[PDB]
């Protein structure tokens, strides 16, 4: 007998990808507003984590985010580019989100930012519990969802000759989980 | 050597990181500090200071000396309030500009009690009664003196004491409110009695208004929105 | 044994508080008077064709006496409850009910008057009205027995009791905006009865706030 | 109740960019005096730090400077260049500043210099309190501003075929802050 | 997943007796639960779209 | 009170062992394990027209599990029994049964398969099948209450119990050749019931060997 692997920590704290944020190099050819990528942290997209969390009503958890950046030249053209640096900015709840590539939010002291140098160990931060409430509500029978923050991403190098696309996989691992008030689990139907 | 294993997060610069770092001037003898008066150990010490509320933010009054003075006059005894001040210290344009509001704009969450302090700047001779009311959050502000009296209030006597320090309580469902959007209460001042004056003394006095955080006040989650 | 419970100006006749479930094992508790009495709702008739019934809490008591008055004239409040379901029938009726208390019972086929029936409560359906075997949200009703529940099986018992503590992400919250509990009474087994017996037996709910406390009065 | 995040250390010690110093590779084509970049350390440019410091009259703080170098080839031409090294020289107060690329200041023992190899962890130093006075004066009602130093930057490689532009972001984080004599904060108007 | 494990099974020992015009069509429900000795291991999430 | 008796891999729900007759006052006893469990026979339907039923012992259990296996694969054996007759009915049925245990119940209208019904048991008649009021042999059934017996009178009780010791002229004997006990269940009063009640109530027998012992195994 042993019930360790069916503990909440073991059942939940498992590195799961939750998004793939794509950003292009600031190439001066015809580039759109794809120069930066923004994703509001939410578990309602990945079915695995969501279906596991909706076993329970309330919750609390730190949130370890790992970032796996993978780039490649777009054109078959004789591509050359020095090592790119990526600004991975975490925007806490209630804070403003970037609108442009050169918005002020990328220079704000509040917003913590990682400067990942390409071709190195995957970047990582550990967001704490950022809830106004004393527990993340997965279901709320009231009138006026919970804010974890936003992740914005850009390339720092600016006047680049050759285009370079890059995908940032975000491996979210909830850590120090607590969950209350179990519920019936949803079918996989409406996901 | 000691076998290590470089983990994820290596060679990243997190602007929130707190590590040791090599000193560029390691042989340099720093100028020692002195005991200057007025060391601030915390920002809330600046929000605990009674600063003056601008009540009249009209087109003319604003950005002058008149935007702070609330003028008591002699006109038909209307039940409407002299002033009604919403308790959104961050999301109220009047309290937003106070020192308290300037410190709250740097933060996302806050919690605690406020102390408002009205101050009669009229004559030593003039006498009368104002009624300083406090509608709690969720309540629609009082429109008549009666509605205000029935709730929480203070019958301030213009004749006896020249100030009136009403302290708001900390009422919120969360442990902390937001600095942006949704209620929070209303201070509001009515005439209980039209102000009496002796001889040709002017019948147009002024009351000032101050606000400050209390010792129970606290903020968290810094959010600088300053830019150009 | 016939216990005659009392709360202020109100009295209830319970056969016995033998089967009395405490939701999640926690008794109601204040934060570490008169509104806390028995409010008995308008009965609902359980027929052969019934799919279920549901009330919210504290929405069900928004108009009842002081627990309604306070619940409006305050801004924040918390309260546990004691939902007593009495389903008095003969010995010649048969059936089963599942009384389920549901924290944050967010229903789905969504606009305040829609998800706030109040005193009368709503009803389920079998195909607005949420689905009976789903509880609105896609959810097999068998697994619904995870919730704080009790089975009223007419052959053995005809009343259940549910003590509900205050369950919310917050210590205290606005009762007008946001319900905490949702009671759903669904027939596990259908009603059936002898030849010309009373063809629709009554279900009565008696709600009793416990540790009702509010701030701040206007 | 807790007033930690409104402490001076938490309110001030936050990594904020204060400049972006651009330097070109010593290419022998037509390059101007852009071969090196010089910036006198001053908070009077970034509004965030300035508006926070002008809450108070006097001050004292160590100054942790981090350097994020990001380069890129200028021409679409088939660009090739070995890994560049950057000399990031801190010039203390009262010392001479570089005038030319090959000035003597880059060989002076006094001036501490970092030799950052491109594509590695961001460079960093920790300037101590370098004030003649016992406190940095933000406002001085007298007659004859405070000197923190200068940061100069160059590429060390010399006879390069292909041009390579490079931006050095300077993330200044004041550490061990003390502040005296609060003041009303300025509007954002005159900044 | 896959191979046996047993069978619960319910028979009539006696056809159900009823008194007067009481309905002769009853229902039995059935519940299941793990016991205190139950345990699982080696997590395997197969949830996808 | 509801006792839930158990014997190995078998469980029985007795309302109460209140009326439990011990035949001739002697409890079963060995001579001075697994086979000794509850073997419940196929129920028999008691109608208005019934005359009676009868089983022998150990013949009734010749095919049941180990008490059949051993009873054949041995040569000599002895065994007491615990015949539990359950005659579950409503409160709107009426009647009486006489359960009689009969030592050496030699029946008469006589050829082994004839006097050895086995599991299903035989039946009496009122005029092969032996006569009900005679028990086959010319014998007034009233005087049949000399035998170790018990009355199942539905108005007061609906189950009887009979503990039967080993009764034979010999210490131990061949169970295949020679029965020791004979159970006969006869309606003293006829069945009757309200209008459209279940018109034939079931009688169930649960036989439990006690002090089952055999020699010598082949």
């Amino acid at each position: 007998r042993s019930r360790s692997e069916s503990s909440i920590e073991s059942f939940f704290a498992r590195g799961a990808c939750v998004t793939i944020m794509t950003v292009d190099n600031p190439a001066s050819t015809t580039n759109k507003d794809k120069l930066f990528a923004v994703w509001k942290i939410t578990y309602k997209d990945t079915v695995q984590l969501r279906r596991k969390l909706e076993f329970f009503t309330y919750s609390r958890f730190d949130m370890e985010l790992t970032f796996v950046v993978t780039a490649n030249f777009t054109e078959t053209n004789n591509g050359h580019a020095l090592n790119q640096v990526y600004q991975i900015m975490y925007v806490p709840p209630g804070a403003p989100v970037p609108e442009k590539w050169d918005d002020y939010t990328w220079q704000t002291s509040s917003n913590p930012s990682i400067f990942y140098t390409y071709g190195t160990a995957p970047a990582r931060i550990s967001v704490p519990y950022v809830g106004i409430s004393n527990a993340y509500s997965h279901f709320y029978d009231g009138f006026s969802l919970n804010d974890f923050g936003i992740l914005a991403v850009r390339v720092v190098n600016d006047h680049n000759p050759t285009k370079v696309t890059s995908k940032i996989r975000v491996y979210l691992k909830p850590k120090h989980i607590r969950v209350w008030c179990p519920r019936p689990p949803r079918a996989v139907a409406y996901y | 050597g000691l076998p290590v294993m470089n983990t994820p997060g290596s060679n990243q610069y997190l602007t929130a990181d707190n590590f040791q770092s090599p000193c560029a001037l390691p042989e340099f003898d720093v100028t020692p500090p002195i005991d200057i008066p007025g060391e601030v150990k915390n920002m809330m010490e600046l929000a605990e200071i009674d600063t003056m509320i601008p009540f009249d933010l009209s087109a003319t009054k604003k950005n002058t000396m008149e935007m702070y003075r609330v003028r008591l006059s002699d006109k038909p005894h209307t039940d409407d309030p002299i002033l009604c001040l919403s308790l959104s210290p961050a999301s109220d344009p009047r309290l937003s500009h106070t020192m308290l509001g300037e410190i709250l704009n740097y933060y996302t969450h806050w919690a605690g009690s406020l102390k408002f302090t009205f101050l009669f700047c009229g004559s030593m001779m003039a006498t009368g009664k104002l009624l300083v009311s406090y509608a709690p959050p969720g309540a629609d502000p009082p429109k008549k003196r009666k509605e205000a009296m029935l709730g929480t209030h203070v019958i301030w006597d213009i004749g006896l004491q020249s100030s009136c320090t009403m302290v708001v309580p900390w009422i919120s469902n969360t442990t902390y409110r937001q600095t942006i959007d949704t209620e929070g209460g209303y201070i509001s001042v009515f005439y209980q009695t039209r102000i009496v004056v002796p001889l040709s003394t002017p019948r147009e006095m002024d009351i000032l208004g101050f606000v400050s955080a209390c010792n129970d006040f606290s903020v968290r989650l810094l959010r600088d929105t300053t830019h150009i | 044994r016939v216990l005659q419970l009392t709360l202020g100006n109100s009295t209830i006749t319970t056969q016995e508080a033998a089967n009395s479930v405490v939701a999640y094992g926690r008794w109601p508790e204040y934060l570490r008077v008169a509104a806390c009495r028995f409010y008995t709702l308008d009965t609902v008739s359980w027929t052969k064709e019934s799919r279920g019934w549901w009330w919210k809490l504290p929405d069900a008591l928004r108009d009842m006496g002081l627990f309604g008055q306070n619940m409006y004239y305050h801004y924040l409040g918390r309260s546990g409850y004691t939902v007593h379901v009495q389903c008095n029938a003969s010995k010649f009726h048969q059936g089963a009910l599942g009384v389920f208390a549901v924290p944050e019972m967010c229903l789905a086929g969504t606009s305040y008057q829609n998800a706030n029936p109040g005193e009368k409560g709503g009803t389920f359906t079998g195909t607005f009205c949420p689905v009976d075997y789903l509880l609105g949200n896609g959810t097999l009703l068998g697994n619904a027995f995870v919730f704080p529940h009790q089975i009223i099986n007419l052959r053995t018992n005809n009343c259940a009791t549910l003590v509900l503590p205050y369950v919310n992400s917050l210590s205290i919250d606005s009762m007008v905006k946001h319900n905490n509990w949702g009671i759903a009474i669904l027939p596990l087994a259908p009603l059936n009865f002898a030849s010309e017996s009373s063809p629709e037996i009554p279900i009565t709910l008696t709600i009793a706030p416990m540790c009702c406390e509010f701030n701040g009065l206007r």
